[PDB]
């Protein structure tokens, strides 16, 4: 139970950070898209991936 | 008659001319074109890098 209790919280950590770079990611493409680069496919599937 | 056709391939000469002045400003909207292209494509990225 001890050596779970410590995994769990190395897993949350991780999880934090992979949510963090899924933001950065949708960002960049919602700016892609406002500037005109981008469809709209590549937002719903940040927003997906987010 | 031989200065009369020397005439005719003088006339005929200089008209040459005057139609290469299209053809390069043909050129020069070509290059044109392409400009635009480029400051579309930077101020289409410029925001994103802020």
């Amino acid at each position: 139970s001890f050596n779970n209790i410590n995994a769990s919280i190395s897993s949350i950590n991780a999880y934090k950070q992979a949510v963090v770079s899924a933001q950065s990611s949708l960002d960049a493409m919602e700016a892609g898209y406002s500037v005109g680069t981008r469809t709209i496919v590549d937002v719903l599937d940040a927003t997906t991936t987010l | 008659e031989k200065a009369k056709t020397a005439l005719a391939s003088s006339v005929r000469q200089t008209h040459q001319l005057m139609i290469n002045s299209k053809q390069l400003q043909a050129n020069i909207e070509v290059q044109k074109i392409a400009l635009a292209k480029a400051q579309s494509d930077y101020n289409r990225r410029v925001p994103l890098g802020n």
